[PDB]
């Protein structure tokens, strides 16, 4: 819906908007990472061959 | 009355390890920390290290770390100052010196209260 | 010691992972010794464990 | 060689004053109050003189004095005489647990 | 004068230990106003004493 007369002003770099979408993008990749297996036993020495 | 008194002058040979000893007369050896300073032949003083008798503990300089180490026997009442792998650059007369006073609190080990001195010795090796 | 009247804590020696899972290395560490207990039922000297 | 920085003759007359600067830095002078000074005769053993900044042994005079000053401290003599015209070295606490001297002023009186 | 030490203990974290005592071994404690302590445990007992 266009507002027909708006005296405004806009800055797009102080917003907090987009700093909420980054909390919300990283606490949710956080969530996202919960509930899968977290290696560990791979840090066990790893014997290449020595390919040229 | 209290005095310091050490063994007197000494003669080795380049290299060879050298075991200077300190009497400690007259007062009680387990209440002062003891202070051992180097003075090379009409030189300024360098410092050694100390050792507490009662605890039996000691710190040498960095400058002598892993080459210097103090040891007593109170049956004796004998300081000793170990000193291995001699150089001709420890060319020097070795004094022993009565610190600042022991407690089971405070903290007295570097204090630079030097009281009294040992008559020292002049190592002769060239 | 001979009753030193000042309490020297125990300097005790143990293994740990260096930085693969496989590979191990001695390191010590100076412990209190109120936290520190005798492990064997016999009169051994030579062995501790944590108090946990 | 010494880390403390210190004069090495002071020459005069009997009577006079000085000021001879030992100076340190933040690590061994300026932290702590563990000062001292040390006279030192021609071949004889080092006498203490100065503790602890400024105080004084027995057989020691009012001849003699000293203070602090931030990363430098000095010895102050005054009324001179020709019989204690010896070595000077200052001493002092330097961290860890380590005694540091510094300095050979022979004090000179004609 | 204790001094931390670190040991690595696994992947991304990490066991702080004493390592070493710089200078000499003393003993730790808690020092009270002489006096003090006394009136005031006197104090005490000038209003405990009403119900006893
Ligand atoms: C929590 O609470 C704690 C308390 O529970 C508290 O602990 C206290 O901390 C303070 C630190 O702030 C400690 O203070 C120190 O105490 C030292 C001990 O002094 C007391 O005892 C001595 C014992 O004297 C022995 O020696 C004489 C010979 O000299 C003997 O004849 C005596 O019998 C006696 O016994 C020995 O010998 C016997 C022989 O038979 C033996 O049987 C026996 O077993 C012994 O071996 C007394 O002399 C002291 O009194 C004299 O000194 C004071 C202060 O000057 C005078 O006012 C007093 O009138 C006496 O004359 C005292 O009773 C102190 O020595 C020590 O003071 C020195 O060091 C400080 C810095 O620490 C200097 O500032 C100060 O100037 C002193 O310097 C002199 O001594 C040093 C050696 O230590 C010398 O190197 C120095 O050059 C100077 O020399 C003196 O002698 C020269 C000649 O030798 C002379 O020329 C000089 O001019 C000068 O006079 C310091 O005050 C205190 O001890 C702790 N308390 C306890 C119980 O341990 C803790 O801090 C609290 N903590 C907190 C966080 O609150
Ligand atoms: C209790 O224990 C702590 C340590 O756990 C002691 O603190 C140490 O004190 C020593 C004093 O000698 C320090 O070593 C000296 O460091 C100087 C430079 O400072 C370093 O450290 C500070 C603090 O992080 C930094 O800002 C700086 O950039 C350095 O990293 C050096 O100049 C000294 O060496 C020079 O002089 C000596 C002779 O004096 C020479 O032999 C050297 O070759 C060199 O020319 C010296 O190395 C040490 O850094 C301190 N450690 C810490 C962690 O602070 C306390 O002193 C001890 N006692 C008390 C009462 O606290
Ligand atoms: C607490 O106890 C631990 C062990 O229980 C002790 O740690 C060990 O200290 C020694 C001495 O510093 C370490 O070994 C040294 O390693 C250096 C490496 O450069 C060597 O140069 C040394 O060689 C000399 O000293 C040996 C005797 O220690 C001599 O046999 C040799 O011929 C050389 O003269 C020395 O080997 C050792 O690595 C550690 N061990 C561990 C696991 O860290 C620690 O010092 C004790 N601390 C206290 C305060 O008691």
């Amino acid at each position: 819906l266009v507002l027909g007369n708006v005296t405004e002003n806009f800055n797009m770099w102080k917003n907090d908007m987009v700093d909420q979408m980054h909390e919300d993008i990283i606490s949710l990749w956080d969530q996202s990472l919960k509930p899968c297996v977290k290696l560990t036993p791979l840090c066990v020495t790893l014997i290449c061959s020595n390919a040229t | 009355q209290v005095q310091l008194v050490q063994s007197g002058a000494e003669v080795k040979k380049p290299g060879a390890s050298v075991k200077v000893s300190c009497k400690a007369s007259g007062y009680t050896f387990t209440d002062y920390y003891i202070h051992w300073v180097r003075q090379a032949p009409g030189q300024g003083l360098e410092w050694m290290g100390w050792i507490n008798p009662n605890t039996g503990r000691t710190n040498s300089a960095q400058k002598f770390q892993g080459r210097v180490t103090m040891t007593r026997d109170t049956s004796i009442s004998t300081a000793y100052m170990e000193l291995s792998r001699l150089r001709s650059d420890d060319t020097a007369v070795y004094y022993c010196a009565r610190g600042g006073w022991i407690g089971l609190y405070y903290d007295s080990s570097g204090y630079p209260n030097f009281d009294y001195w040992g008559q020292g010795t002049l190592v002769t090796v060239s | 010691v001979k009753n030193g009247t000042v309490e020297e804590m125990k300097n005790c020696s143990f293994n740990t992972t260096t930085e693969i899972r496989d590979k191990e290395k001695k390191e010590y560490a100076l412990f209190y010794k109120p936290d520190i207990v005798p492990l064997s039922e016999t009169n051994n000297t030579s062995e501790y464990r944590l108090i946990n | 060689q010494s880390a403390l920085t210190q004069p090495a003759s002071v020459s005069g007359s009997p009577g006079q004053s000085i000021t001879i600067s030992c100076t340190g830095t933040s690590y061994d002078v300026g932290s702590y109050n563990l000062v001292s000074w040390y006279q030192q005769h021609p071949g004889k053993a080092p006498k203490l003189m100065i503790y602890e900044v400024s105080k004084r042994p027995s057989g020691v005079s009012n001849r003699f004095s000293g203070s602090k000053s931030g990363n430098t401290a000095s010895l102050t003599i005054s009324g001179l005489q020709a019989e204690d015209e010896a070595d000077y070295y200052c001493c002092s606490y330097a961290g860890s647990s380590t005694v540091v001297f510094g300095g050979g002023t022979k004090l000179t009186v004609l | 004068n204790n001094t931390r030490k670190s040991v690595r203990i696994g992947p991304g974290q990490t066991f702080y230990a004493t390592g070493d005592i710089i200078g000499d071994i003393k003993q730790a404690h808690c020092n009270i106003s002489e006096e003090k302590w006394n009136d005031t445990l006197q104090k005490v007992g000038i209003e405990l004493q009403k119900h006893f």
